[PDB]
């Protein structure tokens, strides 16, 4: 997640550097059905 | 004419400030070195 033209792969050496966090996110599959 | 700064990355004299962003010219990187003075510095070889 970046300030401003945003969304970006990282790598270490600039992770170190920038102070940011090597990250990745995490994605599920989800599912509405009906139940009360 | 001219340095100023310098593209950590894609290794190119760029030069600017502030309202200016942060980033770079034919490289998008965020990350600037600031380039060394020409007062010359002198070393004692000791
Ligand atoms: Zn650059």
């Amino acid at each position: 997640n970046e300030s401003d033209g945003v969304t970006h792969a990282l790598y270490p050496q600039e992770a170190r550097l920038r102070n940011l966090t090597y990250s990745s996110g995490l994605f599920v599959d989800v599912k509405k059905r009906t139940y009360e | 004419a001219t340095l100023k700064y310098i593209c950590a990355e894609c290794s190119s004299k760029l030069s600017l400030s502030r309202t200016d962003a942060v980033r770079c010219k034919d490289c998008g990187h965020r990350i600037l070195l600031k380039a060394r003075t020409k007062r010359l510095v002198q070393f004692e070889a000791r």
